[PDB]
């Protein structure tokens, strides 16, 4: 039993962690998005719409 | 009545192999069963599975019509129209019947 | 009663006595000449004198 | 272990019909290579 | 949706070729991988659902389900390769196979657009399905739970078939879509009621509905595990599935077509949660609490409320996991004792104590305790009867302290009190085992943090 | 028999056959069918045992009697439009006569009783023409006569042989009077929906053919005529009980296999035309054939009978027979169902 | 071409290659009555080709590489312990008996597929028209039960009815005491348990029921252990037969292509041996059955069709 709690808290940690610091990083250096109005004769992309940077991230590359 | 092999014996995965996994006889094998399992259920699926849902571009447009609220009830209010009305549709586009 | 029993009773268990008496009705024939081309004949006259498919 | 069928379940499925009955108790199964002796 | 189908069919070769001793890792690998790429059908859109061609389409009740469905193929391959260890490698890969099989017609099924393709990926389920418990199944008893499971579900498809040809004809599709913009009001009459249960006594069966459940705890009882956690967490849904999409052109005749099966359903829930405080199985008490747990989704789809709806597809979802990891707790005790009586292997607790942390969980999620999701889609059902009728609150609640009585009194019986004496080969639980147990669990709790992807296009 | 005279008797069959499907004269028709029967008597006596005996004198009967009622018909109907041509009928009782007639041909109930006596009596490769081949002849003139059918009465006897088929077949051990039963249960399906779309017919035809010569195929491959003696298979031929389980269960109609396709387009049909009640009734009474054919995987392929010691001997010597077209006919059999819409090609 | 119908329209017919040399022979008698010696020479006299008698892995030597299989794959039929325990609960001695017609059966098979293939003739050391007189010694000693002769004779009726008889029939007669004799001299320790009763039995079985049978429908000739050692009056007398009786004289190309046809397919010779009566003694359950075949599968050079083992030596697979 304590063998497999350590196997768990591991593995979860081996991408939790550098999660967790990714998402700190991405959250201080670049920041969420603006709210502005969309200039005049502009066409923003769909993933312009979305405010966190992961967010427009998924929605440009998945979506 | 007829020639039938007995039962086998209940077989111990621990007695031959005290740091068995539960996967495999081999321990080889049995060690990378565990890694796969945990590394793809855990490290994987569920971590960035968990991270992937979190962010997920607003999910079904919930956050884009509380902004859109926000303007409505803004424009409405500085015009002296109700915030709601009980019509959904204009009725002069509607013709009643007799 | 109502588990084990009436509702085990009522569909799955009638059913299938149903349909295994229809099939020794059905099968248990004698396999004589004689017999079957009399059920023949009995067919033709019902086909005509009670349904009519000659017309 | 996992059980598998043993003679006596076989044997529902070895006789003249599946469904006994007083009409069929006289039959029995057909030669095994077709021939009824003269 | 090809970007599921073939690499689930890829999943056959990759099984085949592989060396002998890599079965099981190489196809738990792969369909896990398959299972994370099943999280971009999420891409759900406020108005419009995700309609990817002319023959596949995912909304908000199909996402959920299709990532259930495609989760649960590795936790099934984890689960069974320990009883079937002593098998021969073709027969294994056969087994894989049919598993495999499983997926693709499940993954289909869920997105198929036309209710044709519906209906032949939703009897396509019955052949893999039969076959694991009659071939893979242990006692005497499977070859009859077999055809109890393939009978009782093809006496009422077969109508299905009928209505759904007869619906095409008479409004010249059966495209879902379509259907949504062409429907139109069902009178009463002789002919419209029959239509009516053509197309519902199928899905009735599969839920199923009280009174055309006894085939349940027969397919369980005989069922090898993973055949029970695919029954229980998935199959069982193609019912509830069915359901909410065909009520869309049942309408104004479900207003009082409804009331027979509201109470089979109403009065069944108690019926069947009586029934668990004595059953003498620990296989059979929980195939019977699924019935009790989805006699609340029938009646949830069958009142037609957005909050009904969303309370459907939050318990169809929870139920799925949470059972699954009720069979597979049984199981465990099973793989030890070679015995399925509840009472024959007590005060676990003692010899146990990890394992009897995931019989707490289980049990906790199984009688709905808050916040979990069970909680959340029982409680958004019983909120959605109550408007229904006020009296429904009487049943709804006191179904709730029978739940509670038997969900810990299994706790209780199998964990707590003294150990049996003469029981001494309880080897201490394997990692594949707890692995097992966490993988339910985990994403179950998990989702209590952002419950609004498994609430449903309603939400 | 002398392989060649073998050969000249098959090439007869088969002639007869052809010329009743390419003749526009009603004694042409006739003529094919006398030859037909003139050459399949020999192989059904080509094993010179008793029970051959009888069931060659047994089906003779049956198609002499049959073949002198079509001749009435035909004789009535040139007294009533004073020609022969091969199409519609001009006179009712004359229809009566020659449906009748082809009904007794083709062993559907009531006329049903000498096809399980028949195929029993007969090697199994003489019981493969007479359930697949020798329904080609009878259902190729109804597809040229069906306008002036009596409607009830093709419907009567379509709805009894799925009745007779389903519940003869529940009692049966023998593979012989399995497949038999199994026939006439199929024939309703196909005669059901000849008033309707005679497309639908041969569609039927066709894949019953090729599902029934599948399985005669596959008997005789290990030489089995008995239940038990196909419960042997496992510990012989493991393939071959996985290509029999399948086929088994097209036969039975599940999705998603071929043999579901016919079902399906039938009922389309007749809901069509407004038919709802007998296309539910007919699906329904269907689920007796999946019984005994699911019956028989249980025995087959999801469990594993007892052996013989002597079993062990077979292990050593390959399997020597020809097998022709199986691995074709079996592929056919079961994953045929994405290509429905091909169906066209009979129109 | 592999023999068949097309090989018989195209000229190979068995009575073009059958002369007055083309005969089947068999040496019967009781045990040690020098038949083995005789029979060797009856062969190499008359220039046939000899069968040694079927033992319980003559299968074996016939298939293969032709060298016997461990004895689970012939289901642990043991001579040896049949003569220590003929009443062994384990019903060996029944399953021994059934082991052995079915390999006369295939051995009669063989014989008559070399004479219809070359014409050359055969000698034999009994076969299944002789081999009943062991089941019925058996019986009459108690060692086997009634339902086991039920057994036997269904099979040997559905079976023996497809071949011929012999052309000649030669018959070593040797008296029980001095069987005894020899037995003792040969000395076998487990042949000398054998009983006098025991070998009583098979002797009168053999004059009782064999050769008034035999003598109906072949030629007998019957000698004494000191005619026997003149084969050269044996091979004589042989060589004066007239052949008047017995099936053969009613033969043509016709039905001898149907008799090869049938012989040539051992699958199909072998079909009745294994039908499905479920007998204590010859009835296996399946859960060895599947574990035995198994291993079957796993001996060099049986798990594919002959020719299709890279792990014998055989080539070309991909273009076989
Ligand atoms: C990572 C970054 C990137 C993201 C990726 C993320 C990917 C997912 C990974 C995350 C999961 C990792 C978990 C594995 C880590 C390794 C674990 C380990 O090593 O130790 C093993 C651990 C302890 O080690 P051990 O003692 O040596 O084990 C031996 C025994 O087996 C031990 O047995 P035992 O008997 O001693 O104990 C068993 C059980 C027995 O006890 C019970 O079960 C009683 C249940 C009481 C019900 C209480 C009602 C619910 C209250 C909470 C509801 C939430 C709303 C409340 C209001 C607002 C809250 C803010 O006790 C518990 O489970 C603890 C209960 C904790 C919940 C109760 C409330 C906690 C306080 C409130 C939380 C506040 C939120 C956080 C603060 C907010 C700011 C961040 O034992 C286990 O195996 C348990 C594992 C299961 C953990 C469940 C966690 C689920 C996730 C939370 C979801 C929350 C949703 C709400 C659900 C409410 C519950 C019904
Ligand atoms: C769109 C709807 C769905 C698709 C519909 C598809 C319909 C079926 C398509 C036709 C299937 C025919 C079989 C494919 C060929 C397989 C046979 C093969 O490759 O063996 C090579 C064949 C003999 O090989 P084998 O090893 O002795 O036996 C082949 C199988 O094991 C034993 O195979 P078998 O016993 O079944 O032999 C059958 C064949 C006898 O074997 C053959 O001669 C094969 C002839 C195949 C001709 C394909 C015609 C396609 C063109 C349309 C006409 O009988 C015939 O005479 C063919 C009629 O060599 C040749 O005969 C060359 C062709 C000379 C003429
Ligand atoms: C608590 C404090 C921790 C921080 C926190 O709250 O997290 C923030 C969030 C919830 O709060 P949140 O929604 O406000 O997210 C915060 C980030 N922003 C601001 C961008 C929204 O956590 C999560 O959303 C986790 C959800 C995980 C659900 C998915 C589980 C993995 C799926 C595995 C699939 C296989 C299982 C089968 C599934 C069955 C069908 C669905
Ligand atoms: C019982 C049989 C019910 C008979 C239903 C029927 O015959 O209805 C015929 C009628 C067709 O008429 P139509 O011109 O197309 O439209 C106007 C309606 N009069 O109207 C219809 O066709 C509507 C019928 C839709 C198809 C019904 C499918 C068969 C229903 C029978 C089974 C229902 C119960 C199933 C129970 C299974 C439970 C295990
Ligand atoms: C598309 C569907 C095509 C179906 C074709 C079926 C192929 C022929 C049947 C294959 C059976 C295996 C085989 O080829 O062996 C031939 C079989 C041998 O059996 P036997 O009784 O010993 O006959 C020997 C003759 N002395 O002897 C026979 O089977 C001869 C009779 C077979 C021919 C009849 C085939 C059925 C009719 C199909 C009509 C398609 C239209
Ligand atoms: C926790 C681990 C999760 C792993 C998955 C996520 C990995 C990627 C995370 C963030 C990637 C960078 O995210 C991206 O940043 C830039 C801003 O700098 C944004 O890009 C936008 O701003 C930049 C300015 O920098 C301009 O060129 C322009 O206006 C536009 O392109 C994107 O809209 C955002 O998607
Ligand atoms: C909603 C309508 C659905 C229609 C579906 C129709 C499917 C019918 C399938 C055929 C059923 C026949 O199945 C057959 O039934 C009978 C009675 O139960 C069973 O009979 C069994 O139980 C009875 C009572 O103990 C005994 O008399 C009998 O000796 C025994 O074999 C047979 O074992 C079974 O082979
Ligand atoms: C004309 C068109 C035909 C298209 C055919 C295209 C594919 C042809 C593949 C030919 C090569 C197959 O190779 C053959 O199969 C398997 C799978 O590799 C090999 O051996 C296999 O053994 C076991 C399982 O069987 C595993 O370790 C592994 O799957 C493999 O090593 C065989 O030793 C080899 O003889
Ligand atoms: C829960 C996590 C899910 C893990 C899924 C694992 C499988 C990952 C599949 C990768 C798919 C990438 O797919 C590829 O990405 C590029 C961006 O780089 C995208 O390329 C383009 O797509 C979008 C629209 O689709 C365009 O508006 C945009 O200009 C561009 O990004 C495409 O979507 C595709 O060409
Ligand atoms: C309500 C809609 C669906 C209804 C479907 C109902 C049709 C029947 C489905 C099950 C068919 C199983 O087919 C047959 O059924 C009967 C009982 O029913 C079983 O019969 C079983 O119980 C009987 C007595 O109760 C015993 O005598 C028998 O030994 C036992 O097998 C057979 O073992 C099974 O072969
Ligand atoms: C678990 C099983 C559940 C079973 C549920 C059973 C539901 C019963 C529904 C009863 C209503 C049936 O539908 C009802 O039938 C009657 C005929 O009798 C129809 O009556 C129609 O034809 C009659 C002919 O006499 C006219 O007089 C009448 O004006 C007209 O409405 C109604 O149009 C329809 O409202
Ligand atoms: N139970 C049984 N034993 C048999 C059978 N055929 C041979 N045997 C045994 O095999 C052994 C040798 O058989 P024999 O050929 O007759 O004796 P031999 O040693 O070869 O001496 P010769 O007769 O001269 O050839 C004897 O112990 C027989 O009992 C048989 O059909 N049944
Ligand atoms: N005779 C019937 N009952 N039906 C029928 N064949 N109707 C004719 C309609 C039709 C359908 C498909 C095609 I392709 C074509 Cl050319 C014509
Ligand atoms: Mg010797």
């Amino acid at each position: 039993d304590k063998r497999f709690l350590k196997l768990l808290r591991f593995y979860i940690l081996l991408t939790g962690i550098p999660v967790a610091i990714g998402i700190t990083l991405i959250n201080v250096f670049i920041g969420e998005a603006e709210l502005a109005e969309i200039p005049e004769g502009y066409v923003p992309e769909h993933w312009e719409y979305f405010k966190h940077p992961i967010s427009r991230w998924i929605a440009r590359t998945f979506f | 009545r007829w020639q039938e092999d007995p039962e086998p014996e209940d077989e111990n995965l621990y007695e031959k192999n005290p740091d068995s996994h539960g996967y495999d006889k081999d321990p080889a094998v049995d060690i990378w069963n565990m890694r796969v399992v945990f590394f793809f259920g855990f490290s994987i699926v569920l971590v960035l599975g968990s991270t992937f849902v979190a962010y997920l571009p607003d999910y079904r447009m919930q956050e884009w019509a509380r902004r859109e609220a926000e303007r409505l009830v803004k424009y409405r209010e500085a015009h002296g129209l109700p915030i709601m009305e009980s019509n959904c549709f204009d009725p002069s586009k509607i013709q009643l019947p007799e | 009663l109502l588990d084990l029993i009436w509702l085990e009773a009522i569909l799955p268990k009638t059913i299938s006595l149903a349909q295994m008496k229809a099939s020794t009705l059905v099968t248990n024939q004698k396999g004589l000449i004689k017999l079957y081309f009399l059920s023949f004949l009995i067919t033709i006259l019902i086909s005509m004198i009670l349904f009519n498919f000659h017309e | 272990r996992q059980w598998q069928p043993d003679v006596e379940w076989a044997e529902q499925y070895g006789g003249a019909v599946m469904y006994p009955t007083k009409e069929t108790a006289h039959w029995k199964p057909p030669p095994w290579n077709d021939v009824d002796p003269p | 949706m090809l970007k599921y189908i073939i690499p689930t069919i890829m999943l056959m070769p990759l099984t085949w070729l592989s060396k002998n001793n890599m079965i099981w890792v190489n196809s738990t690998a792969h369909s896990l991988l398959i299972s994370f790429t099943s999280l971009l059908l999420m891409n759900q859109f406020g108005d419009n659902s995700l309609n990817f061609s002319l023959l596949f389409f995912s909304d908000s009740l199909s996402t959920p389900l299709l990532i259930l469905t495609m989760w649960l193929l590795p936790l099934m391959l984890m689960a069974s390769q320990h009883h079937l260890s002593k098998e021969n490698l073709t027969r294994k890969k056969l087994f894989i196979t049919m598993l495999i099989s499983l997926q693709l017609f499940l993954i289909m099924t869920f997105t198929a657009m036309e209710l044709i393709l519906f209906y032949i990926l939703f009897e396509a389920t019955l052949v893999p399905t039969l076959i694991i418990i009659t071939r893979w199944g242990n006692q005497t008893e499977r070859l009859n739970a077999g055809l109890y499971f393939l009978f009782y579900t093809l006496a009422g498809s077969l109508p299905l078939l009928v209505a759904l040809i007869y619906i095409q004809n008479t409004v010249g599709s059966l495209n879902f879509l379509m259907l949504q913009y062409w429907v139109q009001p069902v009178h009463n009459s002789w002919s419209n009621v029959f239509m009516w249960l053509a197309c519902m006594m199928a899905f009735m069966v599969k839920m199923p509905l009280y009174g055309l459940h006894l085939w349940l705890p027969k397919a369980h009882v005989e069922a090898p595990i993973a055949g029970s956690m695919v029954l229980a967490a998935v199959l069982l849904k193609l019912g509830g599935y069915g359901m909410l999409r065909i009520t869309l052109i049942l309408n104004p005749m479900t207003d009082f077509m409804a009331y027979p099966f509201i109470m089979l359903s109403l009065w069944g829930m108690i019926m069947t949660s009586s029934i668990c405080l004595r059953q003498t199985d620990l296989k059979s008490l929980i195939a019977y609490s699924s019935v009790s747990h989805m006699a609340l989704v029938i009646v949830a789809i069958l009142i037609q409320t957005p909050w009904s709806y969303m309370g459907a597809t939050a318990l169809m979802i929870a139920h799925g996991l949470t059972s699954s990891m009720l069979f597979c707790l049984a199981n465990s005790n099973y793989e030890r004792i070679h015995s399925r009586t509840m009472i024959l292997a007590r005060g676990l607790q003692t010899l146990l104590p990890l394992m009897a942390t995931w019989w707490l969980l289980a049990s906790l999620t199984n009688l709905a305790l808050p916040p979990t999701i069970n909680l959340i889609g029982e409680l958004f059902v019983v909120m959605s009867t109550f408007s229904w009728s006020n009296i429904t609150i009487i049943l709804m609640g006191v179904n709730m302290v029978i739940t509670a009585l038997y969900s810990l009194y299994m706790l209780i019986m199998t964990q707590r009190g003294k150990y049996t004496y003469h029981i001494n080969n309880i080897s201490p639980s394997f990692t594949r085992e707890n692995a097992l147990m966490s993988l339910h669990i985990l994403p179950l709790l998990l989702l209590t943090l952002n419950p609004k992807i498994i609430l449903g296009p309603l939400y | 028999m002398n392989p060649i005279i073998f050969i000249i008797i098959l090439l007869t069959i088969m002639l007869g056959t052809i010329i009743v499907m390419i003749s526009s004269h009603w004694l042409l028709v006739w003529i094919g069918f006398e030859m037909n029967m003139l050459a399949i008597i020999p192989i059904m006596m080509k094993n010179h045992n008793p029970r051959a005996t009888e069931a060659s004198t047994k089906y003779f009967l049956t198609q002499s009697t049959a073949s002198m009622l079509l001749m009435m018909a035909v004789i009535i109907n040139l007294m009533f439009s004073g020609q022969w041509t091969v199409m519609k009928l001009f006179n009712p009782m004359a229809s009566m006569l020659m449906t009748m007639a082809l009904a007794m041909k083709l062993g559907m109930a009531p006329f049903h009783f000498w096809v399980p006596e028949v195929t029993q009596g007969i090697p199994l490769s003489s019981g493969l023409i007479l359930l697949t081949w020798q329904k080609l002849a009878p259902m190729s003139v109804l597809y040229q006569i069906f306008p002036s059918i009596n409607l009830n009465l093709i419907l009567t006897l379509s709805v009894l042989s799925i009745l007779i088929g389903g519940w003869g077949g529940l009692n049966q051990t023998q593979l012989r009077k399995i497949m038999a039963y199994s026939s006439i249960a199929h024939m309703g399906w196909m005669t059901a929906v000849l008033p309707y779309n005679p497309t639908m017919t041969l569609l039927n035809l066709i894949i019953y053919i090729i599902m029934t010569s599948t399985m005669f195929t596959m008997f005789m491959a290990n030489s089995t005529t008995t239940t038990l003696s196909l419960s042997h298979t496992w510990n012989k031929t493991p393939i071959m009980t996985v290509l029999i389980l399948a086929t088994l269960l097209s036969m039975g109609g599940l999705p998603p296999l071929s043999g579901f396709m016919p079902k399906w387009m039938i009922i389309q049909e007749m809901t069509k035309n407004n038919s709802i009640i007998l296309p539910t009734f007919m699906a329904i009474t269907a689920l007796l054939n999946l019984y005994f054919y699911m019956r028989l995987t249980y025995s087959t392929t999801l469990t594993m009978f007892p052996s013989t010691n002597n079993m062990k001997m077979k292990w050593q010597f390959p399997l020597m027979k020809k097998m022709t077209f199986l691995p074709t006919m079996v592929v056919l059999s079961t994953m045929m169902l994405p290509l429905t819409p091909m169906l066209s090609v009979l129109e | 071409l592999q023999y068949g119908p097309l090989a018989y329209i195209l000229g190979e017919k068995a009575t073009k290659k059958m002369t007055e040399k083309s005969k089947l022979i068999t040496v019967d008698g009781n045990i040690c009555s020098g038949k083995s010696k005789l029979a060797k020479e009856i062969a190499e006299k008359l220039g046939l080709k000899h069968f040694p008698e079927a033992g319980i892995h003559y299968v074996d030597s016939t298939t293969g590489d032709g060298k016997p299989l461990p004895v689970q794959f012939s289901g642990n039929c043991s001579l040896e312990k049949f003569y220590d325990d003929p009443k062994s609960n384990d019903g060996n001695s029944y399953r021994l008996q059934a082991w052995l017609y079915a390999s006369r059966l295939l051995q009669y098979a063989d014989a008559l597929e070399h004479l219809l293939s070359t014409g050359q003739g055969v000698v034999l050391e009994r076969s299944i028209y002789s081999d009943f007189v062991f089941l019925e010694a058996m019986y009459r000693q108690g060692f086997i039960r009634k339902q086991c002769v039920d057994h036997y004779n269904q099979v040997k009726k559905v079976t023996i009815c497809e071949y011929l008889p012999p052309h000649v029939v030669v018959y070593v007669d040797v008296p029980v005491p001095e069987v005894q004799s020899r037995i003792q001299k040969k000395g076998n320790p487990h042949e000398m348990k054998i009983t006098s009763a025991y070998l009583q039995d098979i002797e009168n079985a053999y004059k009782g029921t064999f050769l008034p049978e035999m003598s109906e429908k072949c030629e007998v000739l019957q000698y004494s252990a000191w005619e026997a050692q003149d084969a050269e009056k044996v091979v004589e007398d042989i060589e004066y037969l007239k052949y008047d009786k017995g099936p053969w004289l009613d033969q043509n190309d016709r039905k001898l292509h149907k008799l090869r046809m049938l012989v040539q397919d051992k699958l199909e010779v072998l079909n009745y041996t294994s039908i499905p009566v479920f007998l204590p003694e010859v009835t296996v359950g399946a859960h060895q059955s599947d574990q035995v075949f198994q291993e079957f599968t796993e001996l060099p050079g049986r798990k594919y069709r002959a020719g299709y083992n890279e792990d014998v030596g055989d080539k070309w697979i991909w273009l076989k």
